[PDB]
This record gives C-alpha cells, sequence and structure tokens, in this order.
C-alpha cells in the first residue's frame, strides 16, 4: 500500500486539476457568451431607430 | 540527488 497509496493521491491530484481546469474553461465560455448575446441585441435596436427615421 | 531518487522510486514501487 506504499505505491497504492501514492498512486490514489497522484490520481485525486489529476482529478483536482481538471476539476479546476473545467470552471476555467465555463468562465472562458461565458466571456465569449456575453459578445454573443450582446450582438444580436444592438441590430434589434438599430432595426427599430432606421424605422422611425424612415417614417419621418 | 541520485540516491533520493533511488529510494523514492523504491517507495513507490513497494
Amino acid at each position: 500500500s506504499q505505491k497504492n497509496g501514492i498512486a490514489t493521491l497522484l490520481q485525486a491530484e489529476k482529478e483536482a486539476h481538471e476539476i479546476v481546469s473545467k470552471a476555467r474553461k465555463y468562465r472562458q465560455d461565458k466571456l465569449k457568451q456575453a459578445k454573443t448575446d450582446a450582438a444580436k441585441e444592438i441590430d434589434s435596436y438599430k432595426i427599430q431607430k432606421d424605422k422611425e427615421l424612415k417614417e419621418f | 540527488q541520485r540516491q533520493v531518487i533511488f529510494e523514492c522510486s523504491k517507495f513507490i514501487e513497494v
């Protein structure tokens, strides 16, 4: 259980590394999402102001 | 530094 216990400690550490890595990718994704959902909300406000400018 | 590698690979192999 000497290298059976070190072997479990190594896996546990590797498991921790991926969990932390996933939340860092989650945030990364969220920064791209802000841009996306923001890019749509601009052109909807664009098309209303074009419409009431053209009514005039 | 060679011996603390020889005596700590052995501890993992045990």
